[PDB]
């Protein structure tokens, strides 16, 4: 999110420079109604995602679900926040990328901190782990986790006795496969590049406008 | 540069009342009357820039409403999780939003819970189609 | 807009739904369109369960070296006897043959309970 | 893309989806949404 | 008896007060606002 300044942008603190603009009229509060709509619409997005459920759950303290595990999903408490071993590579690669510009131009703070969208994620893990998806129709209805497993072995068209005679094999395969993932997201060739050009575009813009202060115009 | 340009201001509605409240960003408590240049200010803005109701936000400065404790919805934004409302003698105060009620529910190894009865219930959704 | 309203029509309206809260918040039965200025509402039908009670399950039922699992439904206990139900509504019924299938014995499955599965033929098959 | 996101919260987590490599390339189990700057990264669970 | 309760209510909550139906006047308050800045516009010298 960003904003601008019509004057200070425009008419560097030159008194007559300001009183001659006054002719132009209505184009910078224009500008202005434009970005102010773009600000709030970013909130709204971020909103609309996560805010799905009323309802904060908690994570259940015993740690034992037929031998699935979600260690590496689910929020850690030792550090310092609450973020989960995954969101902290995360957390980590993205953000190689409140300035010493400021001709005008800032950059707003979102209304929903990390603190807030993670305890929104942990909220959805928790009432997934121990409700299957009776939570988002209505009242949570606890299951135990196997037999959620099994109704879904029934989903995909695969009768249910397969699950309860191959569990173990079934769990000892999840589990390797959540632990490939924290060294593929390891691996150097960012898979991140969609929301590290984000980041990229808006510096770059900025940076443009700013030099074009640096220009004649033929004059 | 000489001063900074401009503030944000939060109002509960002429309809209402006319108490206001003033956010200075980027700028933090103790040097609020400077850079705003308090001292060439006519009063009636001189008693913003300082007082005892001023409070410092990831944001900027807040000056005209106090900080409870409790937690309620947002009702006019301020940023970085804080929120603020007018509201009982009457006047304006600024809290941190409330993610949602709080709730736990029981896993346990052959417990399952199911409905014993249901509830029939109509909805809107309102959509545009078309522009002038 | 306007193709999110068409898409709308086309599957809440005339049809029934299975995508999640695409078509209303619930479990969804119908839709009904009004009509507004430059605009559109549609009235959404759901279903919303309520009034739910614990009970405790099991996954299959070990009976003469072989193990049943519920056709449709989920085996469970009021403290005394074992039924099987529906899943979205609370049925209890008596296990039989007709309710259940067999697979294997006994060994494999954690968790398994010991119980009568009634034959609905021997009774008629008195003698 | 907000959008996106918002449906596939809706279908892919809070649900089983049957649409055809909406949610991952398999057929689909559950996901498991976790959160990143300015975005979101889901886990989808498969059969091959 | 559920069904017909259910839209009794529809109808009096929509009847609330309350702008229910803001995502409609947007689409009108929009245009006006453009007009009426454009002919704004005609009264600026620009210069001259
Ligand atoms: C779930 O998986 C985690 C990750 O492998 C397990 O944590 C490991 O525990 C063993 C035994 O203490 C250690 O040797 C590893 O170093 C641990 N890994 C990490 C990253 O610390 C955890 O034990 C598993 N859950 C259970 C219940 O065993
Ligand atoms: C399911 O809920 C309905 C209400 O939604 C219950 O119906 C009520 O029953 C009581 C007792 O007979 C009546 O006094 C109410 O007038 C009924 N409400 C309506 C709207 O008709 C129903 O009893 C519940 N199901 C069970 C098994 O108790
Ligand atoms: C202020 O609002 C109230 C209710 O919203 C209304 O009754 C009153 O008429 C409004 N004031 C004026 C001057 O219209
Ligand atoms: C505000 O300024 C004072 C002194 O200039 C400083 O001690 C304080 O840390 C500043 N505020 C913040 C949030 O750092
Ligand atoms: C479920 O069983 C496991 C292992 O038998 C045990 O660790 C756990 O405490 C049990 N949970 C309950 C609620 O009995
Ligand atoms: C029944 O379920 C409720 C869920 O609200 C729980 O609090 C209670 O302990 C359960 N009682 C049992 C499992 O006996
Ligand atoms: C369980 O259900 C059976 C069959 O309806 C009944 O005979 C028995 O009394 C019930 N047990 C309890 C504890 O209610
Ligand atoms: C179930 O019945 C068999 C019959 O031989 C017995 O061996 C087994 O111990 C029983 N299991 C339980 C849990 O009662």
């Amino acid at each position: 999110k960003t904003s601008v300044d019509c004057t200070m942008y425009i008419c560097g603190d030159s008194t007559e420079c300001s009183n001659l603009l006054l002719q132009y009229g209505s184009f910078c509060t224009q500008l202005k109604r434009a970005l102010t709509g773009i600000a709030v619409e970013q909130d709204k997005n971020t909103q609309e995602v996560f805010a799905q459920v009323k309802q904060i759950y908690k994570t259940p303290p015993i740690k034992y679900f037929g031998g699935f595990n979600f260690s590496q999903i689910l929020p850690d408490p030792s550090k310092p926040s609450k973020r989960s071993p995954i969101e902290d590579l995360l957390f980590n690669k993205v953000t190689l990328a409140c300035a010493q510009k400021f001709k005008g131009l800032t950059v707003l703070p979102p209304l929903l901190t990390d603190e807030m969208i993670a305890q929104y994620t942990s909220a959805l893990l928790a009432g997934t782990i121990t409700s299957g998806w009776t939570f988002g129709a209505g009242p949570a209805l606890q299951i135990p986790f196997p037999m959620q497993m099994a109704y879904r072995f029934n989903g995909i068209g695969v009768t249910q006795n397969v699950l309860y005679e191959n569990q173990k094999l079934i769990a000892n395969q999840f589990n390797s496969a959540i632990g490939k993932i924290q060294d593929s997201l390891s691996s150097t060739p960012s898979a991140l590049g969609k929301l590290q050009d984000v980041v990229n575009h808006n510096a770059q813009a900025l940076n443009t406008l700013v030099k074009q202060l640096s220009s004649k115009f033929g004059a | 540069p000489c001063s900074f340009g401009g503030v944000s201001v939060i109002t509960p509605g002429t309809n209402t009342s006319n108490q206001v409240a003033v956010l200075y960003q980027g700028v933090n408590c103790t040097e609020v009357p400077v850079a705003i240049h308090a001292d060439q200010l006519t009063p009636t803005w001189r008693v913003y820039s300082t007082g005892s109701n001023v409070f410092q936000t990831r944001a900027g400065c807040l000056i005209g409403a106090e900080y409870v404790n409790n937690s309620y919805e947002c009702d006019i934004p301020i940023g970085a999780g804080i929120c603020a409302s007018y509201q009982t003698s009457q006047s304006i105060i600024a809290y941190t939003m409330s993610l949602g009620a709080e709730n736990s529910v029981a896993y346990s190894n052959n417990s399952i819970a199911i409905p014993t009865n249901f509830t029939i219930s109509v909805t809107t959704e309102i959509l545009p189609v078309s522009m002038t | 807009s306007a193709n999110l309203a068409a898409t709308k029509m086309s599957e809440c309206v005339l049809g029934q739904s299975k995508r999640v809260d695409f078509c209303g918040k619930g479990y969804h039965l119908m839709s009904f369109p009004q009509s507004a200025p430059h605009g559109v509402v549609f009235l959404h039908v759901t279903y919303v369960p309520a009034q739910e009670k614990n009970f405790t399950t099991a996954p299959a039922i070990c009976h003469d070296g072989k193990a049943h699992f519920p056709r449709e439904g989920v085996f469970v206990s009021n403290g005394t006897h074992w039924f099987v139900t529906q899943r979205n509504f609370y049925e209890p019924q008596i296990i039989t043959t007709d309710n259940t299938f067999v697979s294997g014995n006994c060994d494999v499955v954690i968790g398994i309970v010991n119980n009568t599965v009634y034959d609905p033929l021997q009774p008629e098959l008195d003698s």
